[PDB]
């Protein structure tokens, strides 16, 4: 009985929200902003090529000094690099070879990783005995493990195919919060600069915005057609960019709760594997199934300044804090530095 | 001598019997144009397909480049020789001879490089040998090429010249015959061993097709079909004296069979590969 | 972590002797080792080197070709073999621990020593042989260089060590400005190329001894005379 | 390398040592076979017992100088792609007793072993090990011929 | 069974209903401001002399 009434209430709420969003759709981003010069042709080139991985690369992550890097691949290894001299600093062997993600601690003391084993592991770098050892193992998710990011030396947040996300306490080892509400497999997430919010995209084609402190769903976002593969976050703290399997990436602003602009081209009919921004928010960088990493603008919606060197699919790419370099890993087992 | 005196040419053509001795040129030029087009096309296709940046297609590209060099050298020998020889120094004469020998040597060596690598890959499984082999090929070709200037010539002992080439001792000819025999035998044995290995390891136990003979026959047959007449003619030349054999003057027609291999090669090493054909489709 | 070494005593002229060092508590095969000596009244003085991997070996110009250094990784022990001992070589000999990658701290653990008795390059000079001190007062020490220690890559390879009356040396400041782990935070040091000063705040007790400065820019490694605080 | 300090060369040496150890591991691990076991609802353990036998559970057996590792993802019986994101390069597949499996673009050239290549299993049919060994050897031969252009 | 699910959905939508929105032109001005403001430290957008680069 109450089901029909609640359905009608949900329909009314949906109509109200749609009309509230339409009440502010003044014009497109392009129309108000015809005052922008294109950056022009942007050409980069391989300064350094990092060699040593023996299988496909699935994830990388920069250190916070803009000089050290961690990378993970299916040959069951986790390497730390010196990008100035191409030296190798550490190499860490993993228990399970079906990994999917990794992170580095903003202080320099810890790294993390995980995948199909349903566990997230934590590694201490600065020990008094001169090696790297495991500090923690987090257990309690039911599906596989997709993404993770330290907040400090004692707090990490982690997403799963359970249709759930969680917050942990590394000292004890328990979830201090859980976030339920999706329907399909959660696939990605990005932290805000102040580490007080986060975003996460899933298989059910939607997204949701979450608050760490309180712990309930705040906002949601529709606009794609297939599942969501990649999500990053813009420098303001108000934006985040998706990249999906319908061959599209999209931009947004949280305070206006409506999609703004797309990034597509008919010559590309593949899926986006990864995204990332640049300091000014003037260089969106997106990898693709079709072997080459494009370089998009942000406001004028129209360009792809290829970074073509790789002979297979691109999995992952990221830019430093000082903003002077870019790395890409690939299914061909190479890492490359660019500027 | 001074390497610039003009009496050497007259004296040697006199002792030979050719001093008083063009549609062919047109036909051969069209052949060379076809060869150049084939080899450029093969290179251009391998370059622009990222799935092909592996050692195999590198060796294939080496063979294409060697064919490309052979064609232009043949054309240059067709033009710069003939009536232009009398008014030409012995320097350009030695230049012409070395330019012709080096490219044919390079082609026959690149074939052996490709044949050697395949045999190793048949060691069942799943940057050093590559450069070593390619450099070996090119360097040994260059070294063996230029020996006509390095003190081998019949400028001093006139009774030991050659009917087809007035200024080579028979020793050069014998040396080249030996190396050619060696390389041909090695290529034959390598491919027959590859086929025997697969035939043994598959058709020994019944499991729950090959069609590998269809390519070995083609490769071996075209190779031996093209190169046989020139090899036998150069061998026969040694056993005859000057002003003796009237067939020794007929070497103008046997060279095109040797040069025609450089145009056959792309077809064979492409069409039997199905991925290469579907790469040519676009 | 511990490094215990033995093999000392006294010998007749000419002669020979071997020394050894036993390690326990860390990953011995990823570190590189040193031997450092000290005469019964003078300063410190370096002897030899060996890398992790056994690829590089260095020797001091004073006795090069008459000593020998070697290791044994699977059982975690270090050796030094020396022959034809002269009357000068009477001193105490130490074993020091060291590791190099981007950001490591070298020279950060010393052993307990062992006593032996027998019957151009950069210069580093300590300011004053001894200074009178009073508790609770800020105090400062200084030594100086001949060449510049600053490199093109942007570092400055000068070091500071402290030795309390009756113990082994302890690392304080590495690569001229960085403070080692387990050190009270009241120390600090800086300087300008070729001129350097170590400074202490709120002078405590148990901070009596001799302060030393070492350079590590090019082999050989060189020491200063020492600067003793009196209390 | 003349503008290197005394401390930069020590870093270079340890990087070289790391490279050596990586190459040894890779040479060791390049010669193992990975098999993805699949099957319908209770259509599978009958084989899993015959060879003397939360999270991905993976088994392990050896036979005639080939190192075999088999995996199971049968817990997820719903339409599965967030596991096919990561199994793209497997050597073969083993059924036990279909449109989505054999008619996908990433499995364009991926054979599949079948149990009712085809075979019949009985109580004492220990030949179920020789059969899978033979099938994988045949897959490997085809792979090698296709790589070296000879096919 | 489904009563709790429907109630949770209704409450979540009701929570999402309220928001102090803004106008799109304000968002555009803010983004264009953050871009034109902090340009010069965006090297992958602005050349840097080769003598001061850690990557040659
Ligand atoms: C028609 C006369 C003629 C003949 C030639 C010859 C003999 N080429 O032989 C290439 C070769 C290359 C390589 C080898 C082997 C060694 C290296 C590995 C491969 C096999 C051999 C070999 F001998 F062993 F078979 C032969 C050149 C120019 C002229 C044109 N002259 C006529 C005159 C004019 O036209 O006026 C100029």
């Amino acid at each position: 009985s109450e089901l029909d009434q609640l359905r009608q209430e949900a329909e009314q709420l949906k109509n109200q929200i749609r009309d509230a969003r339409k009440a502010c759709a003044d014009a497109t981003l392009s129309q108000i902003t015809n005052n922008i010069d294109p950056v022009g042709r942007i050409q980069m080139r391989t300064r350094r090529t990092l060699r040593g991985h023996l299988a496909k690369i699935y994830a990388m992550h920069w250190g916070t000094d803009s000089r050290l890097l961690v990378s993970a691949s299916q040959d069951g290894k986790l390497i730390i690099w010196d990008s100035y001299t191409t030296n190798k600093v550490h190499a860490i062997p993993l228990r399970s070879s079906w990994v999917m993600t990794c992170a580095y601690a903003p202080s320099g003391n810890y790294v993390a990783c995980g995948g199909l084993d349903n566990i997230c592991s934590i590694y201490n770098l600065k020990t008094r005995e001169g090696n790297v050892r495991v500090s923690r193992e987090l257990a309690g998710h039911t599906g596989y493990l997709s993404c993770c990011r330290f907040l400090d030396d004692n707090q990490i947040v982690t997403s799963s195919g359970d249709t759930t996300c969680a917050l942990w306490d590394i000292e004890t080892g328990q979830q201090t919060t859980t976030f339920t509400g999706h329907t399909g497999d959660v696939m990605s997430l990005s932290l805000a600069p102040d580490t007080r919010l986060f975003v996460s995209g899933a298989c059910d084609a939607s997204a949701k915005l979450w608050d760490v402190r309180e712990g309930m769903c705040r906002q949601t976002f529709t606009g794609h057609e297939s599942d969501i593969n990649a999500i990053c976050f813009f420098p303001n703290g108000n934006a985040f960019a998706t990249g999906s399997d319908d061959a599209t990436c999209r931009l947004f602003d949280l305070r206006a709760d409506q999609e703004l602009m797309t990034y597509s081209h008919d010559n590309i009919i593949c899926g986006i594997t990864s995204v990332s921004f640049s300091k000014s928010g003037r260089l969106l960088l997106a990898g693709y199934d079709d072997f080459n990493c494009n370089v998009w603008d942000a406001l004028k919606a129209d360009r792809a300044g290829v970074l073509a060197g790789h002979d297979n699919r691109v999995s992952c790419l990221g830019v430093t804090d000082d903003g002077m370099a870019v790395a890409t890993g690939s299914w061909d087992s190479f890492l490359k530095i660019w500027n | 001598s001074d390497y610039v005196n003009y009496d050497i040419i007259v004296r040697h053509y006199n002792y030979t019997g050719k001093l008083n001795i063009k549609l062919t040129s047109v036909v051969f030029i069209l052949i060379c144009c076809f060869i150049i087009l084939e080899n450029i096309f093969v290179l251009l296709t391998i370059w622009k397909t990222k799935k092909f940046h592996r050692p195999m297609y590198y060796f294939i590209g080496n063979l294409a480049l060697s064919d490309l060099l052979a064609g232009v050298a043949y054309t240059a020998n067709l033009l710069l020789s003939g009536a232009t020889t009398y008014k030409l120094t012995p320097a350009q004469w030695f230049l012409r001879e070395g330019s012709m020998f080096v490219a044919l040597s390079a082609s026959v060596w690149s074939l052996l490089a490709i044949a050697i690598e395949r045999y190793i890959t048949m060691l069942k499984m799943k940057n050093f040998r590559l450069f070593l082999l390619i450099s070996a090929c090119w360097v040994i070709s260059l070294i063996l090429g230029g020996l006509p200037i390095m003190g081998w010539n019949c400028i001093s002992a006139l009774s030991s010249c050659s009917t087809v080439l007035p200024l080579y001792h028979k020793h050069y000819i014998l040396f080249c015959t030996t190396v050619f025999t060696l390389l041909l035998l090695s290529i034959v044995i390598l491919y027959c061993r590859i086929y025997s290995l697969v035939r043994t390891r598959s058709r020994r136990l019944t499991f729950r097709s090959l069609a590998l003979l269809k390519t070995v026959i083609i490769v071996l047959s075209v190779f031996i079909a093209c190169w046989a007449p020139l090899f036998i003619l150069l061998l026969l030349d040694v056993g005859c004296k000057v002003k003796t054999c009237d067939i020794l003057f007929r070497a103008e027609y046997f060279l095109v069979l040797a040069v025609l291999n450089s145009g056959t090669n792309p077809i064979i090493y492409t069409l039997t590969n199905k991925e290469m054909r579907r790469a040519f489709i676009r | 972590v511990q490094l215990v070494e033995s093999g000392g005593g006294l010998v007749q002229p000419g002669g020979s002797r071997k020394l050894s060092c036993s390690a326990s508590g860390f990953a011995f095969s990823s570190f590189g080792m040193h031997w450092v000596r000290q005469a019964p009244e003078k300063g410190l003085e370096w002897v030899a080197y060996i890398s992790s991997g056994s690829g590089t070996i260095y020797y001091a110009d004073t006795v090069k070709g008459r000593f020998t250094i070697s290791r044994d990784d699977p059982k975690n022990t270090l050796f030094l073999q020396m022959t034809s001992l002269r009357s000068e070589d009477t001193a105490m000999y130490y074993c020091v621990r060291s590791i190099y990658y981007y950001g490591s701290s070298p020279f950060d653990f010393w052993g307990q020593g062992t006593t032996l008795t027998v019957s151009s390059d950069i210069v580093m000079t300590q300011a004053t042989s001894s200074v009178p001190v009073t508790p609770g007062e800020s105090v400062s020490i200084s030594c100086r260089s001949s060449k510049s220690l600053l490199h093109s890559n942007g570092n400055t390879y000068l070091y500071w060590f402290l030795q309390r009356p009756g113990q082994s040396p302890q690392l304080l400041i590495y690569r001229m400005s960085n403070l080692a782990s387990g050190v009270p935070d009241r120390f600090s040091g800086s300087g300008s190329g070729t001129a350097f000063t170590l400074t202490i705040s709120r002078l405590e007790a148990e901070d009596v001894g001799v302060y030393y400065c070492m350079q590590h820019l090019e082999y050989p490694l060189t020491f200063g005379a020492g600067t003793k605080l009196e209390l | 390398g003349c503008t290197l300090s005394a401390e930069d060369k020590a870093a270079v040496e340890r990087s070289k040592m790391i490279d050596r150890n990586l190459r040894e591991d890779g040479e060791k691990a390049a010669r193992e076979v990975k098999l993805l076991l699949l099957g319908a609802g209770e259509s599978k353990s009958t084989i899993v017992k015959q060879m003397k036998i939360t999270g991905i559970v993976e088994t392990h057996f050896t036979f005639k100088d080939l190192h075999f590792k088999m995996f199971d993802v049968g817990a997820q019986r719903s339409e599965r792609k967030k596991w096919i994101h990561c199994f793209e390069g497997v050597t073969a597949i083993i059924f036990c007793v279909f449109d989505s499996i054999c008619n996908n673009k990433w499995f364009t050239d991926t054979s599949i072993i079948l149990f009712l290549y085809t075979h019949f299993t009985c109580s004492t049919d220990t030949k179920n090990v020789q059969f899978v060994f033979d099938a994988v050897t045949d897959v490997i031969i085809k792979n090698n011929l296709k790589d070296c252009g000879l096919f | 069974a489904s009563i709790a699910q429907a109630r949770k959905l209704v409450e979540q939508l009701k929570m999402e209903a309220n928001i102090d929105r803004i106008k799109v032109s304000k968002a555009a001005a803010d983004l264009m401001a953050y871009c034109e403001a902090h340009a010069k430290e965006d090297p992958l957008l602005t050349p840097v002399p080769a003598s001061e680069n850690p990557f040659r």
